[PDB]
């Protein structure tokens, strides 16, 4: 029974992971929602930025 | 002693299901329904960078979106001008077999490493002009999988052993070491303000480490075999994986869970590679189909699809400021979308 | 109806030149905007399948000139240039396909050796070189046609490198067969001696149908001029220039396309443009 | 997360059967192939059976052969293993293994180190 | 006036490209090989026989050949397995004879073959301690093997003289054992070539030497559809 010298680590950790004062989903997928609005018009990859700006062209 | 040890595991990982399904109120695909969708994106290649002779394992851009290093199986660094195509250095490698490459945020260092398990960096500045090894660390036991800089001195790799470290560059040696994986760590990705950096392994698992303490904050599970890519949000509380199992998962740092599962049932082959565009609307991942597919981040639709590889694309990566797409494949060529 | 010389309709000619000129420029920049074709081999195919456009284009274009200023000096000239120009492109054209032939020689009798004795830097010299002799002798061999020696020193190429090709391909055939018999004797095990000698009846007996006829055309203008069956088959020199333009669209067919990057090339390129 | 739970040990005397079983989560069953692998109290690891994911294709070790089968059910996720006539050669803990990619012919999973894709094991002892 | 940097840029790259053209020379006409094997396989023997890799450089009859050896690298192949499916030949050492390790050797071989990234790579096979099974067997195979009991000689065998007919039988069934393999995934696009080998025998390297040239012979000869 040796291997306790882990499986107690292990234990260890999933206490540490158990108390975490997690967010409701709901609220941190409107804030990814509301992020990707703020810099919706910012993303060149998203805004068709005019070739005139586009330095690869 | 080992099996009441074990179910107290089983029981903290019960209470872990129990709190994580406490927070479940509603899933992204449940609020985003209202969100307008990206539209077709039709990414055409600007650019094409050859010169390379083996298949490329790695590519990163520097921190003025400009320049590329990008690292072949010949054992050859080559730094790129982005704008005008040309190369700036070819800096041979002591050993051929380099799996991971990295620009430091100030351009004033490459490092890269692979299968001799030693990172090796290479200041690109030098009084001589001639590119030179200016450190070379050593310590893990498994091959060397990825690396990220924090800074001019400080480095964060993770390696084949299931360990990840962070290096003091000037001294050589090894600060912090992460374990916890129980499979090879394939890669790395850090925070927008470098104190937090999450790690993915051959698992099927993710981790958050704090990198001034050591500890390990945060396990995320959810997908069903090895996990090869992994970035993280350009806001920071979310990041976004890609396995053998042919899904890319979005998850939350904040809520500890899956968020979002980004598949589709003509996809059967691992996502090598997984970035974000600068405004995280756009997901965009490797196969191994020899194509690249851009996924909504808040939709898990298909936006589009990058086509002009010949074999595995390998590597994938978006300019700080996101002027543009690169990619690098197993057929030595790094194409450059926009 | 031996005597009478067989006359084929100019349409003709000027149709499989334009046909030939599609096809080997479509080889051509298949090629050039291709990378990844850049080996020696690829090489001496677009050496190939230029001499090829240069015969077909040439000899369409001897066949126009003769028919406008038919259906109507300066002639005694340009057809003299025009002559030189496809003496000189068929040679290159029969060059070509020994110097395929012999780097795939090479492949398979040097592979370990074969990337230091195949440098680009010879691939070159040996192209330029074979181009330059093979223009200086189609020059020659029009300037002094009126001369038994020339149509002596043409023939015995042509059957010299037909010699050669057929030696090449068929004993890499046998070290194929070879290979084929050590798999074969193996526990757990067309077919590859059928795909081999189809191979190898597909670029020997294209080559010889093509251009033997033609060369027999001159064994017989130097042999037998006024006997009655020479004269026969002396009668259809058009015809045998016709196979000749022939051999030219079956060879990017039977070389450059059998490669599946060519292939894949070939079919974007003609989609695209 | 992906378990897989060893069921259906025990001890037997030798000449006796046992039916041993796996329960999987977290993934999709029927993408994957199947092992059962053994580990000797004083050897390492050593690979028993291979499951195909149709089940149309079934290896064995030489040793186990006309007396060991093998089967997996997709609409449970159970795999199990038949284990008949057995000698004291097969005392040892069995673990139910899956091989690490979906759709693939190849795997490595009889690793001494830590393998992600196995289950915790039971014993069989003889 | 900003022109001269862009000169400057064109420059660096005619001193790269240059330079580059030189390493490709060298690059194609140089043959990587990856050896692997199994734990009691003499991988260092083979090695002497001529960190987390070791690289041996051989120069055969003026072919340059590179032979990298995995160093210590953890047991789980999966993922640098991948970065060998461009070398020449993969090179893989079982010893014949505790566990059934002939049977991991299979199951290894079995998983490189039909790996998605192998299956344009030709393996070399080497079975080593060719003596120590003819000491076991004249001395066991159907306690791990049953179908041996029922296995005879090919008749095109080329045993070495002095043999006893069981040690041929042991042999040439556990060639056959990793040829079965070879020959049911097989699709023409790489082969294997077992050899019976011992622990100090020096023709080992032409034995690598010709079986390199076949593999790139028979590549071309399967390009040019004549096999
Ligand atoms: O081009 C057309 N004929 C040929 C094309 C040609 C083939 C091979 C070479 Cl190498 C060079 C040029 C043509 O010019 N010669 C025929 C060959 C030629 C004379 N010779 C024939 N026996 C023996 N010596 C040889 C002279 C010695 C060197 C080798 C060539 C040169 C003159 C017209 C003819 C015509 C006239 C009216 C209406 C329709 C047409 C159809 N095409
Ligand atoms: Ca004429």
């Amino acid at each position: 029974t040796a291997s306790i010298a882990q499986a107690r680590k292990l234990v260890e950790q999933l206490k540490m992971e158990a108390n975490i004062d997690r967010i409701k989903v709901s609220k941190a997928a409107a804030d990814l929602m509301a992020y990707c609005e703020a810099h919706a018009k910012e993303d060149p990859l998203l805004t068709p930025v005019p070739a005139s700006e586009n330095p690869f062209r | 002693e080992l099996d009441q040890l074990r179910q107290e595991a089983e029981q903290l990982k019960n209470q872990i299901r129990d709190a994580r399904k406490a927070c479940a109120d509603a899933t992204l695909s449940q609020i985003t329904n209202n969100i307008d969708p990206v539209g077709r994106i039709q990414m055409r290649t600007r650019r094409t960078l050859r010169g390379h002779l083996a298949k490329i394992y790695a590519m990163h851009w520097g921190t003025d979106s400009r320049l590329l290093v990008s690292a072949s199986q010949d054992g050859k660094l080559i730094i790129w001008d982005s704008y005008t195509t040309n190369k700036v250095h070819a800096i041979p490698l002591r050993s051929s077999w380099v799996m991971t490459c990295a620009y430091a945020p100030s351009g004033n260092y490459v490092a890269c490493g692979g299968l001799d398990n030693i990172c090796s960096i290479y200041n690109l500045k030098t009084r001589e002009g001639n590119v030179r090894v200016s450190r070379e660390l050593a310590g893990h036991t498994g091959y060397l999988s990825c690396c990220r800089f924090l800074d001019d001195n400080q480095i964060v790799t993770s390696s084949g052993d299931t360990t990840c470290a962070l290096w003091d560059i000037e001294t050589g040696q090894q600060t912090t070491t992460f374990t916890g994986h129980t499979g090879d760590v394939m890669s790395l990705s850090l925070a927008p303000d470098t104190r937090l950096f999450v790690s993915g392994a051959c698992d099927a698992s993710a981790k958050l480490w704090d990198v001034r303490e050591g500890m390990c904050r945060q396990t995320f599970t959810g997908h069903e075999s090895d996990i090869n890519a992994i970035c993280f949000f350009p806001n920071g509380n979310a990041f976004a994986t890609g396995s053998d199992d042919a899904t890319c998962r979005l998850f939350d740092l904040r809520a500890d869970q899956e968020l979002m599962t980004y598949s589709h049932d003509n996809i059967i082959c691992g996502i090598t590679s997984v970035s974000f565009s600068k405004s995280g609307r756009l997901l965009l991942a490797g196969y191994d189909d020899f194509n690249c597919n851009v996924w909504d981040a808040l939709k898990a639709d298909r936006a589009g699809v990058l086509a002009g590889h010949d074999n595995r694309v390998s590597c994938l990566g978006v300019t700080d400021d996101g002027m543009a797409v690169a990619t690098g494949s197993w057929d030595s060529f790094l194409k450059i979308w926009n | 109806g031996c005597y009478e010389q067989l006359f084929v309709s100019p349409e003709v000619f000027v149709t499989l030149g334009v046909i030939s000129l599609l096809e080997n420029i479509l080889v051509i920049v298949a090629i050039a905007k291709n990378k990844n074709l850049h080996s020696p081999m690829y090489f001496f195919i677009c050496s190939l399948a230029v001499a090829d456009m240069l015969v077909s284009v040439s000899n369409g274009s001897e066949t126009i000139v003769i028919t406008l200023l038919n259906s109507t000096s300066f002639t005694v000239n340009i057809d003299n240039v025009i002559d030189s120009v496809i003496c000189s492109s068929l040679l290159a054209s029969i060059c070509s396909l020994l110097s395929i032939a012999v780097d795939r020689y090479f492949t398979i009798f040097y592979a370990l050796q074969y990337h230091n004795i195949m440098t680009v830097k010879r691939v070159g010299i040996i192209i330029s070189c074979i181009w330059a002799a093979c223009t200086v002798s189609g020059i020659l061999f029009i300037i002094y046609s009126d001369s038994s020696a020339v149509i002596i020193c043409l023939i015995t190429m042509f059957f010299t490198m037909l010699a050669l090709m057929a030696s090449l391909y068929v004993h890499m055939f046998l070290m194929a067969r070879l290979h084929i018999k050590r798999i074969a004797v193996l526990p757990g095990t067309q077919g590859a001696n059928m795909k081999g000698a189809i191979t190898l009846t597909i670029l020997i007996g294209v080559f010889v149908v093509c251009w033997a006829p033609f060369f027999l055309h001159l064994i017989f203008y130097i042999s037998c001029p006024q006997n009655p069956y020479c004269v026969c088959f002396m009668s259809h020199f058009n015809l045998y220039l016709i196979l000749i333009m022939c051999n030219s669209i079956i060879d990017p067919l039977i070389y450059a396309l059998r490669s599946q990057e060519l292939r894949k090339t070939f079919k974007e390129i003609i989609c695209c443009y | 997360q992906v378990q897989l739970q060893e069921s259906g040990g025990g001890l037997v005397q030798p000449g006796g059967s046992l039916r041993l079983s796996c329960a999987a989560s977290g993934f999709t069953f029927s993408n994957y192939k199947m092992n059962w692998v053994r580990q000797a109290p004083g050897k390492g690891l050593e690979w028993v059976s291979d499951i195909s994911q149709s089940g149309a294709s079934i290896s064995y070790t030489g040793s186990v052969k006309g007396r060991f089968t093998i089967s997996r059910d997709n609409a449970k996720n159970t795999l199990y293993l038949q284990m008949n006539s057995l000698k004291p050669e097969d005392t040892a803990v069995y673990y139910c293994a899956r091989c690490p990619a979906p759709f693939t012919r190849d795997c490595f999973d009889v690793t001494s180190t830590t393998y992600a894709y196995r289950g915790q094991g039971t014993q069989v002892t003889v | 006036d900003q022109r001269n940097e862009e000169k400057a840029q064109r420059e660096a790259n005619k001193k790269i490209e240059k330079q580059l053209q030189k390493d490709k020379q060298v690059y194609r006409a140089t043959h990587r090989l990856l050896l692997l094997g199994a734990g009691e396989s003499g991988k260092n023997t083979i090695v002497k026989q001529m960190s987390g890799i070791f690289e041996t450089k051989f120069q055969v009859d003026k072919v340059n050949f590179h032979m990298f050896d995995v160093g210590a690298q953890r047991d789980e192949r999966r993922k640098w397995i991948q970065c060998f499916n461009d070398v020449t030949a993969i090179i893989f050492v079982v010893a014949s004879s505790q566990t059934n390790r002939l049977q991991a050797a299979l199951k290894l071989f079995d998983s490189i073959w039909n790996n998605k990234w192998l299956r344009d790579t030709s393996v070399i096979l080497f079975l080593n301690k060719q003596d120590l099974l003819a000491e076991k067997v004249l001395a066991k195979i159907e306690d791990y093997f049953p179908e041996f009991a029922r296995y005879t000689t090919p008749e095109d065998a080329t045993p070495e003289p002095g043999e006893d007919p069981r040690v041929t039988r042991a042999k040439y069934f556990i060639r056959d054992e990793f040829l079965r393999i070879s020959t049911a995934s097989g699709d023409g696009r790489h082969y294997c070539y077992p050899h019976f080998t011992c622990a100090v025998d020096t023709e080992n390297i032409r034995r690598v030497f010709n079986d390199c040239r076949d593999i790139i012979q028979r590549m071309h000869l399967r390009q040019y559809e004549l096999l």
